[PDB]
């Protein structure tokens, strides 16, 4: 029923169109650093930080990803953050963050996303402690039709966790950092994405598909529901041999149809993982957990939000920590060249 | 706190021995019995992973592996003394002693991270080594030729 409730064949088929169009045409350049005022960093990564910044002719506030190339070359990320940006330029759906702008200079890459306010679900998470099902239902089935468009393009996330899932004015999920986002029609073999995250395939180099993606949404969804993930140690090497094992232990506040989804999700056969049968998505929109479910007007962002951040106007950053500022600089010689072209 | 993203060097094979005794062997692979990725091996690409340990000598005093540098290589010890420091917020402390046995450098195996300590041989000894890279590639080469779906 869950499944039959909304009809995306031909929506899907469209969608896959206008991605493969917009893949292989991506712009460059659509602004330079001069055009936006740098107000204050929202996050911090391995290659940079994102900062909030306001458009200096449109007086609109967007989100900068800046990434120092050097970095990114020592990293080894070079092929990930090409197609990070050439995979987020090319998608659109209601619950990913759009790219507006794109650029680089002699040091750094940079992309211009829309700026989402209400900061990240996992401040919001480990605030209240935990998410009543009903709550974590909301966000889970934007994840699960989110997926579906992705995966519907060949494209495999990655890197689904509270910290890359951020809330809008409207209490609605906006998924960024497509860092790990990757076009894969067979199979993929990166060891990449969160500890607490991976999928047993991609931790034993096993080689995976897109069920991965739906592993993580079980992490994310006991995550949600429990305020800590299913695998935890203090140690890498331990989460890694708990997601191996499998075995999970579920809190006894957790409902039946719950603790069933997340067992056909948290599957360590990857054949027998729910998202990944003959029904595909259909098994996981079916299932009792997500009977209440009106798919229609999720996708709509119909639905009142269980919860929407405070906010007091453009620029606001109070829902995001605070992270030790720094002045970019631009070196004056090209660093990198030939390794970033197509950016 | 806010838990970062993970990655190791790509792959895509769709797109190496050191000679050594069978008692080397055999005390080698009873080493790694415990080891997580070694424990989910097939039999075929443990013998693979056994051939491409490298033997690493070390002196007294030398230092195997530095707090902080980019690690790629796993190590079991073969014999000698070795000592473990950690040094925190500038406060160095040892973390204990290493007396013939033991393993390290695990988590290289699977991605690059600082090293969370520094292993000094206290007296001579040899190590036995895995690079992360020659690992990855003997083992996706091998599950590489796996049929799936
Ligand atoms: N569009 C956006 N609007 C507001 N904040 C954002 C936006 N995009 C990213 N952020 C924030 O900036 C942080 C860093 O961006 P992110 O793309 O996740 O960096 P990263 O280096 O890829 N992190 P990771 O790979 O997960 O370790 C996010 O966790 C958010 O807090
Ligand atoms: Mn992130
Ligand atoms: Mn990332």
């Amino acid at each position: 029923k869950g499944s039959e409730q909304e009809s995306v064949k031909e929506f899907l088929a469209k969608a896959k169109e206008d991605f493969l169009k917009k893949w292989e045409t991506p712009s460059q350049n659509t602004a330079q650093l001069d055009q936006f005022d740098r107000i204050k960093t929202l996050g911090t990564g391995s290659f940079g930080r994102v900062m909030l910044v306001k458009h200096k002719e449109s007086g609109n506030h967007y989100a900068m990803k800046i990434l120092d190339k050097q970095k990114v070359v020592k990293l080894k990320q070079i092929e990930h953050t090409l197609n990070e940006k050439r995979i987020l330029q090319a998608v659109n759906f209601p619950f990913l963050v759009k790219l507006e702008f794109s650029f680089k200079d002699n040091s750094n890459l940079y992309m211009v996303m829309e700026y989402v306010a209400g900061g990240e679900m996992f401040s919001h998470l480990r605030r209240i402690g935990r998410f009543s099902e009903p709550h974590a239902r909301f966000y889970a089935a934007q994840i699960v039709l989110t997926f579906e468009y992705l995966h519907s393009l060949d494209l495999i996330y990655r890197d689904l966790k509270p910290e890359n899932l951020l809330i809008d004015q409207q209490g609605y999920i906006q998924v960024t950092d497509f860092g790990f986002a990757k076009r894969v029609k067979g199979r993929t073999w990166t060891l990449c994405g969160t500890p607490e995250y991976l999928a047993p395939e991609i931790i034993l180099s096993k080689g995976y598909n897109k069920a991965v993606d739906w592993w993580a949404l079980g992490v994310l969804i006991y995550e949600m529901a429990a305020g800590y993930p299913p695998f935890f140690a203090d140690q890498p090497i331990q989460i890694y041999e708990k997601i191996v094992s499998g075995k999970v232990r579920f809190p006894s506040h957790f409902s039946s149809d719950l603790k069933d989804l997340l067992r056909n999700l948290l599957q360590v056969d990857l054949t027998k993982r729910f998202g990944n049968l003959k029904n595909g998505v259909n098994d996981i929109k079916n299932h009792k957990w997500f009977a209440t479910t009106d798919w229609i007007a999720i996708y709509q962002r119909k639905v009142e939000a269980p919860f929407i951040p405070k906010f007091k106007g453009p620029g606001d950053t109070s829902n995001f920590d605070d992270y030790e500022e720094e002045e970019i600089r631009v070196s004056i010689n090209e660093k990198c060249g030939k390794e970033f072209t197509e950016f | 706190t806010r838990r970062a993203s993970v990655c190791a060097e790509a792959y895509n094979p769709d797109e190496i021995i050191h000679p050594k005794t069978d008692d080397q062997r055999n005390r080698l692979q009873e080493a790694c019995k415990d080891i997580l990725l070694f424990k989910n091996l097939d039999p075929e690409q443990m013998s693979q992973v056994l051939d491409a340990m490298f033997e690493k000598l070390v002196k007294e005093g030398e230092h195997v592996i530095d707090q902080g540098d980019d690690g790629d290589n796993f190590y079991v010890i073969d014999r000698g003394t070795f000592d473990i420091y950690v040094k925190c917020d500038g406060v160095g402390r040892c973390v204990g002693n290493y007396d013939n046995r033991g393993s390290f450098g695990e988590l290289a195996l699977m991605y690059n991270t600082p090293r969370a300590a520094t292993i000094t041989a206290t007296s001579p000894g040899a190590l036995w080594g895995l690079d992360r890279v020659t690992f990855r590639r003997i083992i996706v080469k091998n599950n590489a030729k796996k049929r799936k779906m």
